[PDB]
């Protein structure tokens, strides 16, 4: 915002949301594969339960 | 969903008039905020 | 005879995926043409 | 994950930025608040016999 222009700055804006938003897509894919594998783990737990 | 200014859910407005069919006159300066609602109701 | 009529017609294993492709063929409408954080959300504008 | 606040946080532009722009992090909630219900539900029938 400061360094640079906001009607061409926003480039330098436009990229840094996608990475970012990688990474939130990331993180929630990485968590989401182990997610339900604890609930796999799970469901063999209260089976013993 | 979107994002617009929407007018709030029964909003608290504002209760003027102009009836005389006595002595109640009102057009006052009015101000510009996040999307206006306005109504010009008559029947005349 | 008890369980011929109250099998005529939320069961035990089949209502549940239905429910959930029906949730999720929505977003793959819903996916792309989401942010992806450009100027434009399809590539050949950008 | 509060969403745009982790991508741009308290700033009009970069979320008016976010916004040509359907529903990335509506869906990504629905994603993870999504499994989050489910947890406290591996927790129900694992002991609530």
């Amino acid at each position: 915002l400061s360094r640079l222009d906001p009607p061409e700055a926003e480039v330098q804006i436009d990229r840094l949301i996608t990475g970012r938003l990688q990474s939130l897509q990331t993180y929630v894919t990485q968590q989401l594969i182990r997610a339900a594998e604890i609930r796999a783990s799970a469901n063999l737990a209260a089976t013993k339960m | 969903s979107t994002q617009d200014l929407f007018l709030p859910f029964f909003s608290n407005v504002t209760w003027f008039h102009a009836i005389h069919v006595t002595k109640r006159f009102d057009n006052p300066v009015l101000p510009f905020n996040d999307g206006v609602y306005f109504a010009s109701t008559e029947k005349s | 005879g008890k369980i011929q009529d109250s099998l005529s017609s939320a069961l035990g294993k089949l209502q549940d995926v239905v429910n959930q492709n029906a949730q999720a063929l929505n977003t793959l409408v819903k996916q792309l043409s989401s942010n992806f954080g450009a100027i434009s959300s399809v590539l050949n504008d950008i | 994950v509060d969403c745009t606040m982790y991508i741009c946080g308290d700033s009009t532009e970069c979320s008016n930025l976010l916004l040509q722009y359907g529903s990335f992090c509506t869906q990504l909630n629905r994603a993870l608040t999504g499994i989050a219900v489910e947890q406290d539900k591996n927790t129900q029938e694992v002991f609530a016999q």
